[PDB]
């Protein structure tokens, strides 16, 4: 035995349904920003 | 086979620039 287990999503299933999920994690150090909003800079 | 590790082994523990301070 090992511990996987397999779903059957079929169309006619709502929690039954299979589900995308995207988790965005963000990194917050005091290391240099790389990833930023589009809000312009100033002078 | 061993040594003595002396004072060694100390790093930045964070990014932040600190001065005069005994943190």
């Amino acid at each position: 035995y090992f511990p996987l287990q397999s779903y059957g999503f079929q169309p006619t299933n709502v929690g039954y349904q299979p589900y995308r999920v995207v988790v965005l994690s963000f990194e917050l150090l005091h290391a240099p920003a790389t990833v930023c909003g589009p809000k312009k800079s100033t002078n | 086979a061993y040594t003595n590790s002396f004072t060694r082994g100390v790093y930045y523990p964070d990014k932040v620039f600190r001065s005069s301070v005994l943190h």
